[PDB]
């Protein structure tokens, strides 16, 4: 949830955070999510900006109007974010890995934004389970498997979350062929 | 490829000498079923060329049987571009008439 302030002269909508603090001169617009839950890309902050926007008035931002009055003008208003970035996975897992007994994956993943410190953590679901088996030691935010067997393959699955709890997840699965035991 | 979609895949073929070429469909140069299904794969000591090399006779039959394996590739297309503005003074009343 991201609360939008917006100021009348300045023409300035301040994104900040949920629990933020409304600076002087400016009003409460409305509150959108960033990482919309339906469509997680495709939406960006500019966009919630503008729908908020399109509810309020152009004589007032507060005392909500609508198309005749409302304040479409985009270009005038300058959005200042001033809240937490998304925790972007620039490089995901990749989503299927090829390889033969005795050799190496490296699963790797880079994370951006969220609060300070980010905390990484692994798991790993057996080929034909359905719970999720939490990997040991890990910690780190690129895994690998060396002299990998028929039996380490599977489903590996990374969960990065941040000092506030808005975690982004990727999974990746490694299929590695061998003569049958 | 429009209405195809945002990623692509393509095939990687395994040749038959290769160490990555698992199958089961193997005969042995003696008729008898092996595990391994192509002949040699990437080794190069002699003893193990000479030997599984495919050796036929005068009276040949299910004696040399190979299998093959087939692989995948993927990567997706990402949207980028950036943009500039510029008002109708900036190009009328400025000293460069190439500016745009």
């Amino acid at each position: 949830e991201l609360k939008v302030a917006f100021n009348k002269d300045t023409y300035v909508a301040t994104v900040l955070d949920a629990s933020g603090s409304v600076p002087s001169g400016s009003v409460n617009v409305g509150t959108f999510f960033h990482p919309d839950e339906t469509y997680p890309d495709s939406y960006v902050i500019y966009h919630g900006v503008r729908e908020l926007l399109y509810k309020r008035s152009e004589v007032d931002p507060a005392q909500p109007g609508f198309w005749p009055e409302n304040i479409t003008n985009m270009q005038a208003v300058t959005i200042d974010n001033k809240a937490t970035a998304r925790l972007v996975l620039n490089t995901s897992l990749p989503r299927v890995v090829s390889t033969i007994e005795g050799g190496k994956v490296t699963l790797s993943v880079v994370a951006l934004g969220g609060k300070a410190p980010l905390k990484y953590k692994w798991e790993f679901r057996a080929p034909n389970a359905s719970t999720w088996t939490a990997v040991s030691g890990q910690t780190t935010a690129n895994l690998v498997l060396d002299n990998i067997d028929a039996d380490k393959a599977g489903e590996y699955k990374v969960t990065v979350t941040d000092a506030a709890g808005t975690s982004v997840d990727s999974t990746a699965l490694v299929a590695v062929g061998a003569y049958p035991p | 490829p429009k209405n195809m979609g945002k990623t692509i895949k393509v095939y990687e073929y395994v040749p038959l000498l290769d160490d990555r070429n698992i199958n089961d469909q193997g005969i042995d140069a003696n008729g008898a079923h092996i595990v391994n299904g192509n002949l040699y794969g990437s080794s190069k000591d002699i003893g193990t060329i000479t030997s599984k090399l495919p050796l036929l006779t005068e009276n040949g039959g299910r004696v040399n049987r190979v299998g093959f394996t087939r692989l995948s590739r993927e990567g997706s297309i990402h949207k980028f571009g950036f943009f500039y503005e510029f008002t109708q003074e900036s190009l009328d009343f400025d000293s460069d008439d190439q500016l745009k």
